[PDB]
């Protein structure tokens, strides 16, 4: 996983914050249809 | 409130294993149109259902209560359809805060051995860090999707000790639990945390967020319920 650094991306149907490193993420956890 | 018809039993979601059957009454499983499960929830009572805000639900979802394995057709499962939603007015869609939903059903839920509630704490009860509690689920396993629901314990972390793991991101309204050998993940967002109290399960967290890759050393967060119970006593009260 690649990111930048504490910006809120989204994912699927998840939303998630990249970590301060932009090596990692925290997202909800929903489960998406695709 | 939180005694189960038929008794769970715990050998001590990735890393987590298969429940007894009927164990765990008040799970279930939100479902959309096409039937498909996108998160989890808590029955509290005959007439309504306890979740996450994030999980989006509207009247047109559907609860699901009484599963447990979710490629069966031969459960004898209640299909309920959906009033109302309660959004709390202070969710915090940007740092995922005051994370949860009510769902007022449209038609009562008929309690049996499978189907019953889980208790609610007292705004003041303490649920002390290094408590062993319950998390359950139909969340991945492993990053493939569980036809059964799976079950695990984790001990609950101190929010200056779960900090240490995701700084300012942890707000009041938050409780983090795991970090030790298992871990939430997609697909169990809107679930329990529960803990048992004075011989009952009850509530004390809502799958909220966490590592974008299940990490098993890295600790959930939920929306921590003793710091939202009042909300949900003054939204019954008046509806």
């Amino acid at each position: 996983i690649s990111c930048e650094p504490g910006k809120t991306f989204k994912d699927k149907c998840n939303t998630c914050r990249c970590g301060a490193d932009g090596k990692s993420a925290a997202c909800t956890l929903k489960a998406c249809p695709n | 409130c939180g005694v189960p018809a038929i008794q769970p039993v715990l050998s001590g979601i990735v890393n987590g294993e298969e429940a007894v059957p009927g164990s765990w009454p008040w799970q279930v499983s939100l479902q959309d149109k096409t039937g498909f499960h996108f998160c989890g929830g808590s029955l509290i009572n005959e007439n309504w259902v306890v979740t996450a805000a994030h999980c989006g639900v509207t009247t047109s979802d559907v609860v699901v209560a009484g599963e447990f394995d979710q490629g069966s057709s031969s459960e004898k499962i209640q299909k309920l359809k959906i009033a109302k939603v309660f959004k709390n007015s202070k969710y915090n869609s940007l740092t995922i805060n005051n994370d949860i939903t009510l769902l007022k059903l449209s038609t009562a839920a008929s309690f049996s051995q499978t189907v019953s509630a889980v208790c609610l704490p007292s705004a003041s009860d303490d649920f002390a860090a290094g408590t062993t509690c319950v998390t359950t689920g139909w969340g991945l396993t492993r990053y493939n999707t569980p036809d059964r629901l799976q079950q695990a314990s984790l001990p609950l972390l101190s929010n200056t000790n779960c900090k240490k793991y995701w700084g300012t991101k942890i707000k009041d309204a938050m409780i983090c639990a795991g970090a030790s050998g298992v871990s939430s993940c997609m697909g169990d967002s809107g679930g329990p945390l529960v803990c048992k109290k004075n011989g009952a399960w009850t509530l004390v967290g809502i799958v909220s967020w966490g590592s974008s890759t299940c990490s098993t050393s890295t600790p959930g967060v939920y929306a921590r319920v003793t710091a939202l119970v009042n909300w949900v006593q003054q939204t019954l009260a008046a509806n």
